[PDB]
DNA sequence: CTCTGAATCTCTTCCGACGCGCCGCGGGACGTACTGACC
RNA sequence: UCCGCGGCGCG
DNA sequence: GGTCAGTACGTCCTATCGATCTTCGGAAGAGATTCAGAG
């Protein structure tokens, strides 16, 4: 079981098992935080702004990928689908289904994974010239099910 | 006992420190006294006029 | 016997004391105390060690993973010291820990583990100590202060009667922990006892007694002593003791076995207790009445009903008598309370306590710390035991447990770092003891209460923060991850730690900017010492007592140096041999006195161990074998001194300048001036700017060699030898051969500093002080940095003085200068500026750095290269371009038609506005070197890219060299070994060194040392490779700029400054003063021979100031002249050596019972001639700081000079030739140039930027802003009838903004009429006070 | 806008910030019919929003920001020593002001003081901007604003004609009483330094060991006819205090 | 932003008679209410009277 | 023996000289998705 | 360009 | 209907009060509590 408490940043929720500290946080429209997961840091994807490495990152924005000097660097961007199955490996076991993902659209382009605020669920969306292309592959009982957007 | 034309001993220096930094440190108070009560008597006075 | 460096130039002493210990290293403060911070301590006391241990093993929430250390190491620094200062970093080095991660089986027992993994985790960066004692945190040279704070431990205070009517001495007991809360008890007008936690609300003290489970039986049984009483029938006893009946009326008759005599109403006497003592009686009959009134002290039951008859602190009544006698309470308990001895403090106090149980209490307690919530048994419980009695937010540190245990009087002085119960009791009974009238307060000020934290324990202090912290983390990823799929790494994150000590490093107040005018200023400033800080005072709150100088400060504190303004008495500086106990306390040396013999065994002594021996004074004479010449003997015992018989004294200072810190010791005749001017004279020193050519002062004190070597400002000699080679930036010394180490190339190389920006924006610039094929020893100066002469502080120039009024140009302090002072450039220094233009990303286009500069004529395009960076050596003055920048103006979009017009003007129609870097206004000088730095992505310029290819040809050619140098020694170690054995010379010098490699050798030792030769050349040609890859990858890598910054390109502009009236200047005594005039050269006054003076100063400030060392000087330094003189002539007549030998001789001689002993029989005679050489400008003198010359020393010099002995000579007027009625001063001033040059303080302004918001001008010369008329001028206008002037101040010239514009149009066109409106900060102010909801305005507008 | 793309704010757009958070976070709770005891805490908040925004610290602990210091409210500007009345309204900076280290002028008369050149020629920029105007030697403003940086002859001798019974302020802190601020007719010296009258220096309780000195230009007419009857260092014989002579002789003299 | 605490349209142009989107640029159309973003063409100096 | 007023005690708030110079450090900003209006 | 803090110095 | 601009929400990141810097002196005013006099 999981409680509301109160402290100097506002309210969060923590577990009362004495052996799990996991905590929680509530927001703004909702009634608690979704599962955030671990941070996964990825040595071979470089940024290209800075010197430092790419992070990827989970929480209510979605998936994404993040400088390791955060609050130096401030470079993020989306993972591509190609990117997740060249570590697939280091993706925790909830993520590997974003792996799974086609990974072009029949058009042949790369893809990006990104979330549906208004579902709150992750795809994945091709775009083409930097403007979407109007795909997207969303993933719906174990499988994923691609049309036009 | 001795003046400055001879030389004073160290336990005399020693002692004479003592008034020269207590009179250096009151004057550093009385700067800010004596412009807070001159303040005051402008603020006080300065309607005053022939 | 002097060295052969020494031997150039021996500087003549006077002092007449001889020397027992000798002066230490000036820097061991800080470079100890870091050392204790970072160097391994197996025992784990210092250090990081300590905060290992301390916070680690790391275990989990009752979880079978447990993380722990092993060992830490520090690794090398990628970056040097001079690179990190180019590269604007923190010089750091890594700081690797192993740590070992191990899970146990889930099965009993416990300890049983399954797995262990061992990595090197690496958790930051650590800045490391340069070998001056100095931090290099962003390139910025830093310094950290040490701190002179309260030792933790208990002090007892009093307020003096000042808080209350009548002067009541209310006492107060303060408890200090190193970390965790503080403690107060504090007795009320009305004697009762109160504590408060954290200086919170103030609270009844025996709540605490009843949080720690004393009832309130045991809490009387603690506090008080018990009175017995017994009924008899119809007769009262009570059980006595005679001795507390001292001081106690005797209200009724005493009688005891038969025995009466008592005087009613008289106190009883010492002789009615010994007659008591002697008859024993233990027993006395009182009436009712006198039991009656007395305080109950345990509870009373009535056994046959259970009902509590009297509870514990009740008053007894007569009624309550009755009960209780006829309960059949036979024996009775009661409290002694005595008016003068034994305070009824703690029974009061339990009647004031409106708590009940140890659950009231510690509900009390709750919610005065934690106002505003309902309490709780557990969290009450919980938040006692934290508040002072766990490790982990309680530590009383073992310094405080010293002091604790010293101030209850306890044997042990090691314990518990948390406080006990008993602790609590003995401070509660000790502030009762001195509330009674046993015991005294705590002196706050006593310098055995104040306590010394250098570098080493504030940087372990925020390290162990940063350490928990991450202890924290730890603990949190070790209870809730995986347990075995990770490593250690996995679970440490370096950032707390890394940021803790960055943040020390940089935002600390005690991390202060190097103050770096001179090598006194950078000892100084590492010497200092600071009551403020974290944990600290604060300057405002600060009262004169803090200030003020202690007794306890003799030999450890100088009493002369502190700063003047608001920080007296705050920052004092540390006397020359004062070090640090262990526990932190100031320790100064003394000898010790055995049997009327002064020892040189040499014992270092706190102020709580001075205080209870006598000590002689430095000064009281003894001769042969150490024994007091005089029967009585000054002496300071405690803190009052007087005479004492030579077998009372116990111990002597060691030296004369003990009691002086370094920049008092360095003034001569220190004795002769007042403490004010010494002052002056101290700081003043500490702002003298190094000159074009360093002067060694004539007079000077002995401690100028100290100053110079100890301050890392000269490159002293590590090992002795020959010098190899030099030039004005390398000095090559081929070391001793007893004094190289086996399989080394004997070669030591010293690199100098050279022409660089010191962080006042002064000239560092190391020189030469050796030739070729000159002997060195170990300790000797190689190189003279800034104010450095041949090893000697040379902080100003010698200049003739005369003290004589002249026309007006001495009248306050001014100061007339010869023009021959200026033409010969003594005073001129070297300021060097660094310059930054930065090239930004911008909102609609970057900014570009290029030649290209619109609206700029070809003329001042010509002094840039094509890249747009001004040459190198190029002659620069104010507002030439340094480097051309541009910068996108916008879109600014023109209609046809205005672009028409536009083209019609000329170049105006264009996107790009100019923002190129050009020299400050008034700023003339030349460009010496030029930085590029580069962002990494961006391309780099063709300046640029020649940057790094002169970079890259210096690497290789400074590595080429120093191999080449190597090599040699290795290559003549060779030689000397096939000489030694095996020799085949004319051989070998028909073969090459490669052969000589690879010959072979006799079956000796010789071999195997070739052998360990040649494995050393092999890996000098390895580190050759392997250091030239790494410098050319250094150079060739970017740099990690600001963001949005894409390339800053520095400028370093070289000012030789001229000396010019508004310059101040300053001998060693506390007399400043200005320039008024450069004097003709004709004009100055001058003597019979005709040499003109170089300065004249006002007779006038000696008598007023005091400092008459001034004028002593200027008498000595006349003779250092005169005999310089006598030397000089006989140099320029070629006399034979042997007269110039007897001349010097008689002049080292001179002194009257000297200790100083030079014997010139034992030089060659080319070492005189050098030593004369040296000697011809003047001879050096060192007068000691209470141990100088005398007057009749100085008298007897000048007389074998042949100088008057008056020290005044005839003057004569160059004006007028006439002489001046009465004899002049004239002699010879150590002078100083202060910082304060005019060209930094002059500063005008018409028309600029104004501010935002109050629409007024900017402030700052930086700024190019205006004077503050403040509210005092309005006064002064205002006293006059100065209503114009007053309203174009306020309105006009500040704040109407259209009034400005038309009074410049007006002054434009001839009219200096004013057309005043409203200024504009009074319609902010409207605004303000309408956005607080009051509605202000301006009626009949 | 700063270096780097970042913007300096002011503490009170924090302040306002707070309240427009709070603010609209209670009208949103009024809408969806929230409970009682949300309402009465948001309520609450915005109670100590806005007392923080008027006058912070005031009551409780003053709400701080990132830097741990507390902020800044519209009390605060008002108030203190660094408000509006003290710093801007009853004393101010201003124009055609510069200051220096003042040394001894011994050949100066009573009524005159030593004035840099440099200093004369960039106080009194717009009086030689029109005098080079009128003279034709500069068509346009432009042209007088290059000719007076180029430094030439012509413009120093302008700058002599501009001065020539142009009295200037001259004053030194702390201004204890009136004598403080004297009006003196600048002759001009080459030199950084400001020259005094030795005369002068103990109404100003000036030296010479590093004391500098501040100048101020006389605009209008009345200005000028104010320093040179009521302020000028000749009226100021006599001290206002007791009326025994200001201006002695003292030292060498 | 469009209802912020440095409003345009509540508080004046940021630059002297300008409107915020750019149609009205000169002092020709002076006094003039912009429809598409409501900024009143007028000087700068009103964002430092109007509350 | 009780009640009221005056006096005394406790707690909270306000004020503390002016002018000038130098150095260091810090200070919310950026990205993505969804909705509405106009063409 | 603004504000703030810290440190140091001069009158 | 489709496209662009504007608006809305999330990330950095928390979770014990524990970080945190922390502690003056003097004078005046307001409120609360106690003592003396009168009933
Ligand atoms: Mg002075
Ligand atoms: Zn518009």
């Amino acid at each position: 079981e999981m409680h509301l408490k109160m402290g100097r940043f506002g309210k969060y929720m923590a577990c009362t098992n004495e052996e799990c500290k996991n905590t929680r946080k509530i927001l703004r429209n909702g009634e608690v935080a979704p599962p955030k997961e671990d941070p996964v840091p990825l040595p071979e994807l470089p940024c290209e702004k800075s010197d430092a490495y790419f992070v990827l990152r989970d929480g209510a924005a979605g998936v994404f990928l993040a400088a390791n000097t955060f609050p130096k660097s401030r470079e993020t961007r989306a993972p591509l689908v190609e990117e997740l199955y060249r570590f697939r490996d280091r993706l925790p076991e909830k993520l590997r289904y974003l792996a799974d993902a086609p990974q072009q659209d029949p058009e042949g382009n790369k893809t990006m994974v990104r979330f549906s605020r208004k579902t709150k669920q992750q795809y994945v969306s091709s775009e083409k010239d930097g403007k979407a292309t109007g795909w997207s592959a969303f993933y719906v009982d174990g499988k994923w099910v691609e049309g036009k957007k | 006992t001795a003046n400055f034309r001879e030389g004073l001993n160290v336990l005399q220096y020693f002692i004479s420190t003592h008034g020269a930094r207590k009179g250096l440190a009151d004057t550093a108070l009385k700067t800010a006294n004596s412009g807070y009560l001159t303040r005051r008597l402008v603020d006080v006075a300065q309607d005053l006029v022939v | 016997v002097y060295s052969y460096t020494e031997k150039k130039r021996i500087r003549k002493d006077f002092g007449k004391r001889p020397q027992v210990l000798d002066v230490p290293y000036l820097l061991s403060i800080q470079l100890d105390s870091f050392q204790k911070f970072i160097e391994q301590d197996p025992e784990g006391q210092y250090g990081l060690e300590a905060a290992f241990r301390s916070v680690f093993p790391i275990q989990s929430y009752s979880g079978n993973s447990e993380l722990q250390y092993v060992s830490y190491r520090l690794g090398e620094p990628v970056f040097d010291v001079q690179e990190c200062q180019i590269r604007g970093v923190t010089y750091s080095a890594p700081l690797r820990v192993k740590l070992r991660l191990v899970i146990y089986e889930r099965e009993a027992p416990e300890g049983t583990v399954k797995d262990i993994k061992e990595q090197e985790v690496y958790m930051g960066e650590i800045p490391l100590m340069t070998d001056n004692g100095t931090f290099v945190i962003n390139g910025t040279e830093r310094v950290i202060v040490s701190q002179l704070h309260r030792s933790p431990g208990v002090f007892f205070d009093s307020d003096k009667g000042k808080t209350h009517s009548s002067g009541k001495v209310l006492y107060n007991a303060r408890i200090i922990p190193y970390r965790g809360s503080w403690l107060d008890f504090e007795f009320d007008p009305k004697d009762n006892l109160f504590v408060r936690i954290d200086r919170r609300r103030k609270l009844p003290a025996t709540i605490i007694l009843r949080a720690l489970n004393y009832t309130t039986e045991q809490i009387l049984d603690l506090f008080f002593e018990k009175v017995i009483f017994e009924i008899r029938d119809n007769k009262l006893q009570m059980e006595l003791v005679p001795e507390r009946l001292r001081g106690e009326t005797a209200s009724f008759d005493i009688e005891a076995n038969g025995k009466v005599y008592v005087e009613k109403g008289r106190r009883i006497t010492a002789r009615h207790i010994r007659q008591l003592e002697k008859d024993d009686v233990k027993l006395i009959e009182v009436p009712v009445e006198y039991i009656a009134g007395k305080v109950v002290a345990k509870d009373y039951i009535d056994e046959s009903t259970g009902e509590l008859i009297c509870a514990a602190n009740m008053e007894l009544s007569l009624d309550l008598l009755a009960k209780l006698s006829q309960s059949g309470h036979k024996r009775i308990e009661t409290l002694f309370t005595n008016d003068l001895d034994h305070g009824p403090y703690i029974s009061e106090t339990l009647r004031v306590d409106p708590t009940n149980d140890r659950l009231s209490a510690l509900v009390e307690i709750y919610r005065m710390m934690r106002p505003g919530e309902p309490p709780t048994r557990e969290a009450a419980e919980s938040l006692f035991e934290n508040l002072f009695f766990s490790e982990d937010r309680y530590d009383l540190s073992a310094v405080g447990r010293m002091k604790f245990n010293r101030s209850l009087l306890r044997e042990e002085i090691e314990g518990s770092g948390i406080l006990s119960k008993d602790d609590i009791i003995d401070v509660m009974k000790k502030l009762i003891d001195i509330r009674n009238g046993k015991g005294e307060v705590d002196d706050i000020d006593h310098l055995g209460n104040r306590r010394i934290r250098s570098v080493g324990e504030m940087a372990e202090n925020q390290f162990r923060v940063g350490l928990v912290r991450v202890e924290r983390a730890v603990k949190e990823r070790l209870s809730l991850g995986d347990l075995d799929t990770l490593m250690p790494q996995d679970m440490i994150n370096a950032k707390p730690i890394s940021a803790a000590v960055k943040e020390f490093f940089g935002s600390s107040q005690l991390s202060q900017f190097m103050d770096q005018n001179n090598p006194l200023s950078e000892i100084t400033h590492k010497r200092r010492i600071s009551a403020l800080g974290p944990g600290g005072l604060t300057r405002e709150r600060a009262g004169f007592e803090v200030r003020d100088v202690h007794p306890t400060h003799y030999g450890r504190v100088c009493p002369i140096e502190t700063p003047e303004g608001p920080n007296i008495g705050l920052i004092n500086s540390l006397s020359v041999y004062a070090q640090t106990n262990e526990y932190g306390f100031l320790e100064t040396p003394y000898r010790k006195v055995t049997d009327g013999v002064v020892t040189d065994e040499i014992h270092y002594l706190s102020a709580i161990e001075e205080g209870n021996y006598v000590i002689a004074q430095a000064n009281s004479n003894l001769d042969e074998e150490g024994h007091f010449v005089e029967d009585l003997v000054t002496c300071r015992s405690k803190g009052e001194s007087s005479l004492f018989s030579r077998d009372q004294v116990d111990y002597m200072d060691v030296s004369t300048q003990q009691v002086v810190s370094v920049g008092a010791s360095l003034i001569p005749f220190l004795e002769h001036d007042d403490a004010n001017r010494a002052l002056m004279g101290a700081n003043m020193q500490r702002q003298a700017v190094p000159t074009l050519r360093a002067d060694k002062p004539l007079v000077g004190t002995g401690m100028e060699r100290a100053v110079a070597v100890d301050s890392g400002v000269t490159a002293v000699a590590k090992r002795g030898g020959v010098v190899q080679y030099v030039d004005a930036s390398r000095i090559v010394i081929k070391v001793n051969e007893d004094e190289m180490y086996p399989g080394e190339a004997g070669i030591d190389i010293y690199n100098l500093t050279k022409y660089t920006r010191s962080n006042q924006n002064t000239c560092i610039n190391q020189m030469p002080c050796v030739s070729l094929g000159e002997p060195v020893e170990r300790g000797d100066v190689l190189a003279d940095g800034p104010s450095t002469d041949l090893g000697e502080l040379a902080l100003g120039q010698n200049m003739r003085v005369a003290f004589m009024p002249w026309n007006g140009y001495n009248f306050e302090d001014s100061i007339l200068v010869s023009e021959r002072v200026v033409q010969e450039d003594r005073f001129t220094t070297i300021h060097i500026q660094e310059l930054a233009c930065v090239s930004r990303d911008t909102k609609l286009g970057p900014e570009e750095i290029t030649a290209d500069i619109p609206n700029v004529g070809e003329a001042a395009l010509s002094k840039l290269d094509e890249s747009g960076i001004v040459y190198i050596g190029a002659e620069v003055t104010g507002g030439d371009i340094l480097v051309g920048k541009v910068t996108p103006k916008g879109e600014t979009q023109l209609t046809p038609e205005e672009k028409l017009l536009r083209a019609i003007f000329g170049e105006k129609a264009s996107d790009v506005k100019d923002s190129s870097l050009r020299v400050p206004n008034g700023v003339s000088g030349t460009v010496i070197d030029v930085q590029v730095f580069t962002r990494d992505g961006v391309e780099k310029d063709k300046r640029a890219l020649e940057i790094e290819e002169m970079q890259l040809k210096q690497a290789k050619k400074d590595l080429s060299e120093e191999l080449q140098i190597l090599e040699a020694g290795l290559f003549s170690r060779i030689r000397a070994v096939l000489v030694a054995g095996g020799v085949e010379a004319e051989k070998l010098d028909k073969l090459p060194r490669d052969r000589w490699l690879e010959l072979g050798l006799t079956d000796e030792e010789k071999q195997n040392q070739l052998e360990q030769l040649a494995e050393q050349y092999d890996e000098l040609k390895h580190e050759f490779e392997k250091k030239l890859e790494a410098k050319r990858r250094k150079i060739t890598q970017g740099d990690d700029l600001a963001p949005g910054v894409l390339k800053i390109v520095k400028v370093y502009l070289a000012v030789k400054r001229r000396i010019q009236p508004g310059d101040k200047m300053a001998g060693r005594h506390g007399n400043k003063g200005v320039i008024s005039k450069i004097n003709p050269i004709e004009d100055m006054p001058y003597d019979e021979n005709g040499t003109p003076v170089d300065i004249v100063l006002n007779p006038l400030g000696v008598p007023s100031r005091m400092n008459i060392g001034q004028i002593l000087e200027t008498h000595l330094g006349m003779a250092a002249k005169g005999i310089g003189d006598k030397i000089n002539a006989m140099l320029k007549q070629q006399q034979e050596v042997a007269k110039l030998r007897e001349f010097i001789q008689r002049a080292y001689d001179l002194g009257a019972d000297v200790r100083q002993k030079v014997d010139l029989s034992t030089f060659s005679d080319e070492e005189v001639m050098r030593l004369a050489e040296n000697l011809r400008k003047g001879m050096p003198i060192a007068t000691p700081v209470f141990d100088g010359a005398k007057e009749a020393e100085i008298k007897e010099l000048l007389k074998l000079g042949d100088l008057p002995t008056s020290g005044q000579i005839r003057l004569y007027d160059g004006r007028t030739g006439e002489q001046f009625e009465r004899p002049v001063t004239v002699g010879y001033m150590y002078m100083l140039k202060l910082n304060h040059l005019v060209d930094d303080k002059m500063h005008a302004r018409s028309t600029g930027s104004y501010s935002l918001v109050t629409q007024q001008p900017l402030g700052g010369k930086a700024q190019f802003g205006g004077q503050r008329f403040g509210e005092m001028e309005v006064w002064a206008l205002e006293a006059y009838g100065a209503a114009y002037t007053l309203q174009e101040m306020l309105t006009v010239k500040s704040d109407d903004v259209n009034g400005r514009t038309k009074m410049y149009k007006n002054i434009v066109d001839g009219n200096h009429q004013m057309e005043p409106g409203m200024p504009e900060s009074f319609n902010v102010l409207l605004k303000e006070i309408r956005s607080l909801g009051i509605n202000i305005e301006l009626e009949d507008e | 806008p700063l270096d780097g793309g970042r913007f300096a704010t002011s503490d009170l757009n924090d302040l306002y910030r707070r309240v427009i958070n709070r603010n609209n976070r209670l009208k949103r709770l009024l809408d969806l019919a929230a409970p009682d005891i949300i309402v009465r805490n948001e309520k609450r908040m915005l109670q100590e929003a806005v007392d923080a925004l008027l006058d912070n610290g005031r009551r409780g602990r003053a709400i701080t920001g990132s830097n741990k210091r507390p902020l800044k409210s519209l009390a605060d500007m008002i108030k203190g020593k660094q408000g509006r009345f003290r710093q801007n309204l009853l004393g101010k900076r201003v124009d055609y002001s510069g200051r220096s280290v003042i040394t001894v002028g011994p050949y100066l008369r009573l009524h005159q003081c030593g004035l840099p050149k440099k200093m004369a020629l960039e106080l009194f920029k717009p009086f030689i901007y029109g005098k080079l105007e009128l003279r034709g030697l500069a068509t346009t403003i432009k042209a007088a604003k290059k000719m007076v940086e180029r430094e030439e002859a012509v413009v120093w001798d302008i700058l002599d004609e501009v001065i020539r019974e142009h009295p200037v302020l001259l004053n030194r802190a702390p201004t204890l009483h009136r004598l403080g601020i004297q009006a003196f007719e600048p002759v001009l010296i080459e030199g950084k330094a400001i020259q005094l009258h030795p005369l002068v220096c103990a109404a100003y309780n000036a030296d010479f060991d590093g004391d500098q000195m501040a100048v101020h230009v006389p605009l209008t007419l009345e200005a000028q006819l104010e320093a040179r009857a009521l302020m000028m260092s000749t009226n100021n014989i006599l001290s206002p205090a007791n009326g025994e002579p200001i201006i002695v002789p003292s030292q060498d003299v | 932003e469009r209802d912020g605490l440095f409003c345009a349209r509540i508080f004046g142009p940021v630059k002297d008679y300008e409107c915020l989107c750019g149609k009205y640029k000169r002092l020709k159309h002076r006094g003039v209410i912009c429809e598409k973003c409501g900024v009143e063409v007028t000087q700068t100096k009103v964002r430092r009277e109007r509350m």
